[PDB]
């Protein structure tokens, strides 16, 4: 479960703004990604909460 | 990892389905007989788990809990008949159709008091595994996205005495448990409501797409 | 490619095609040279990573800029608290200029390493240059027009006489480096501690100071005319000395 | 000395919780259910005997004794369904909610006249070790003394039976014992009336502090 | 003899005669019981040095006195700074306890180190300590009769019942060392880390807590009928994890 004062930060930040030619898009996207290590593990599954089912599933 | 094995996350055992039986006076036959299709793909939770790949096979352990209510006039010993009708074989439509008393067929007699009843299936399909989504077609060309070699069979039960039923409600949770499992191609989670069985199909009427991402006021302030 | 130095790590380093000022690596003071006989040992890594000041606008106005070392890394955590903690103290450094345009810019830059870069004032007269004036900071110094306080203690404008009564263009005999935005877009220093001893009070004496005057003015037919000019210095064998209790 | 081996002296097994559940008519759901959260400081001798150390680690097994007994009307037969929640999983609200069929929970199905029900219970701490006391605080600076790490799950139970239902009580007394048990920095043994869970705490409102020490009218005579 | 620990040295602790706290003896973090795998290293021998606090009057009329670790050493320079700049911390210590009297004076103290001291609150009904009080800092906990504010927060006084509901005579259970006058006239405990994780929050979580018990009056027929109690606390093998950026 989240937490706010036991949990980090990911800050991104212009140390300079885009710099662009002539006849260029004046801006442009940034893409973000996330996965885990090798390290990575869990443990003791529960239901995920992510997902909650309150609907007919008519067959 | 091991708690993160396919056998882990998919291996655990839920109720697929609740069946209710009531006794009915009228007739002896009725419909006191109750027939469902097997199908994992009842229960959300189970489904969305499941729905996390592509193809996967394994075999079953279903495991019955029989609760018996007497509203009055005793009736305190009752035997039930549960049967497991295979694949492609006929289903009962009366509670004495002869289906019954198959031997083709696998029944498991309960008498209260006594252990739950449990059982194993064989991987039952006639293709390498079960699909867990199909982007074809039937034969006719209609009803795409259900695979017929998917089929598991139906779970049957029957009130086997005779005239000590003063109108009793049965009520038979039955869990099901994968064992050995293996799956493939692993797909990204349900986002949505499911609404159909069968089908990917998630817009409600007069309700707007929902997620799971909430939303935040700024982006700099996490 | 990028060097990590630290918790610290810039990309678009590269290869090293820089410049080590007077052909002398920094260096840890070696006993024979150091001044109260010999100190058992000075080994901390934790001052050596890069300090990246925010970036300089470079438009077709600017006439130059400067600031001063050690004085630039003053607020820098661990370096500036390292050298306002302490009586003494000595540091190389490792200097990294560059800054962002495309193929349809055009200028140049000369990133000159000072030592001992003696400033001339303002006025005429007998005036000197103000204590505030040679440290700003990380901030710098800016070649401006307009007109500022305490006059008869600000430092000269005249960028193209170095800020010393020398002939800029002269100013190559300095540990530097060309920025021609159509070949390179960045410059790299690397130098070593330089003083007539051992160390020194950081607070009052600035060994090197690092200039960077438009040689070519900045050309370009872009929306925004003006490009950024990043710099990131880090302390190269940074030693201290008479450490005194902080928080107090 | 092997009868004062720390698994002699906490591994038996002692009454932790007494969970009652009476048939109520008005709503089907209700508050049949009941839930607790297991904690083994609820009882004044269990806990004093623990907090005799600083830290404790060890497995747990759990045993119900369920006791029926119906007032009128028969209701002989009904089936009961233990469940245990663990730390950090979703604890039931409703006779009917999810959680009573979801598989990352544990079930264990008790019909009278079978056998008393069992299970075991792993280190469930996300620690080393238990804490016995804690001289820490809260992320929010409060409720110092009790730990998170400590939590140990819940223990639900909820009957299953539909109409049967002829408002019978049902008495649960729950059974725990410590194994393989691991213990570190003995303590004074607690002197005091405990008042409070998960606190020193031992002044009590309008009587003075009574100690286990006899007081003797002379120290020459024994 | 004297102990010289970093820039700082007792003198008076002579021999080796202290007690080391339940045997083990303070120790680095292996990477066996590491929390995320292992880190690189934990070498710093910066916050390993004496801290001494002001020294408590002991009257006739003395109670006891409690502090809690890290918690007391929250303000001690590096150490201090170390805890408050990382999230997570873990230090075993060593606690010298020392008093100047004479062979005219008389009287006995019981030092103890106590692991997860939970105290118990003043009041009965529904209450609780409070932060702030169990966090008193370099300055200690006195046995005091005089009545104090948000009373419902305040911890019990009843240092014979060890301030949590045991007896004290008992409290020799934990480490401990008596300091009887006649006899020695300080004493000494090393103390390893001890938790159910490897650090912790040393913020909110006191892992030791030294308590000092009047077993004994202390008297005299001197002018001033009091002695001076002199701690020196020194942390052992001090590791923290989760450094943040200091003078932002």
């Amino acid at each position: 479960s989240p937490g706010r004062s036991t949990s980090g930060y990911i800050t991104c930040w212009y140390q300079t703004r885009l710099v662009i030619p002539p006849q260029t898009p004046p801006t442009a996207r940034l893409l973000c990604f996330v996965s885990g290590c090798k390290d990575f593990c869990l443990r003791m599954a529960r239901d995920t909460n992510l997902h909650l089912q309150s609907g007919a599933i008519a067959q | 990892r091991d708690e993160m094995s396919l056998e882990s996350f998919l291996g655990r055992s839920g109720c697929i389905h609740e069946s209710k039986l009531e006794v009915t006076l009228a007739n002896y036959n009725k419909e006191n007989f109750t027939v469902w299709a097997i199908n994992l793909q009842e229960m959300a939770q189970i489904r969305r788990k499941f729905e996390l790949f592509t193809y996967t096979r394994f075999d079953s352990e279903i495991t019955l809990v029989p609760c018996i209510s007497a509203l009055s006039q005793d009736i305190g010993h009752i035997t039930m008949q549960y049967m497991y009708v295979p694949p492609g074989a006929p289903v009962p439509n009366s509670r004495d159709d002869y289906a019954w008393q198959s031997g083709t067929n696998a029944s498991v007699f309960w008498q209260h008091g006594q252990a739950y009843p449990r059982f194993s299936l064989p991987f039952l399909s006639v293709a390498s595994a079960y699909y867990m989504f199909y982007d074809g077609y039937d034969e006719q060309d209609q009803n795409y996205g259900t695979a017929n070699t998917n089929n598991m069979g139906s779970l049957c039960s029957r009130i086997v005495t005779e005239k000590h039923i003063h109108k009793v409600h049965i009520m038979t949770r039955i869990y099901h448990k994968a064992k050995h499992v293996k799956a493939w191609c692993p797909r990204p989670p349900r986002a949505l409501e499911y609404t159909r069985a069968h089908r990917t199909n998630f817009k409600i009427e007069d309700r707007s797409i929902q997620t799971a991402i909430v939303t935040r006021p700024i982006i700099t302030t996490a | 490619i990028q060097i990590t130095r630290g918790d610290s790590t810039i990309t678009s380093q590269d290869v090293a095609n820089a410049i080590v000022a007077y052909g002398v690596w920094p260096h840890y003071l070696s006993s024979k040279d150091a001044s109260a006989i010999d100190k058992p040992s000075q080994p901390d890594t934790s001052s050596n990573r890069f300090y990246t000041l925010r970036s300089v606008t470079w438009s077709s106005s600017s006439k130059g800029w400067w600031w001063k070392l050690p004085d630039a890394l003053k607020d820098m955590g661990i370096f500036g608290e390292n050298m306002f903690y302490h009586y003494l103290g000595r540091s190389g450094y490792t200097i990294h200029v560059q800054c962002n345009a495309s193929k349809f810019h055009q200028g140049t830059l000369i990133v000159a390493l000072i030592p001992e870069h003696q400033i001339a004032s303002a006025l005429h007269g007998n005036v000197n240059v103000g204590y505030n004036y040679t440290h700003p900071g990380e901030t710098g110094r800016e070649v401006k027009a307009e007109t500022r306080l305490n006059p008869d203690l600000q430092p000269t404008e005249e960028y193209w006489l170095n800020f010393d009564g020398t002939l800029l263009g002269n100013i190559t005999i300095f540990p530097h480096q060309f920025i021609n935005l159509r070949s390179n877009n960045s410059a790299t220093i690397i130098a070593p501690y330089v003083n007539a001893v051992p160390m020194d009070s950081m607070r009052s004496h600035n060994n090197w100071s690092l200039v960077i005057i438009p040689i070519c003015p900045l050309e370009t037919s872009s929306a925004i005319n003006t490009i950024p000019i990043t710099i990131s210095i880090s302390p190269m064998c940074a030693e201290f000395s008479g450490a005194r209790a902080k928080r107090q």
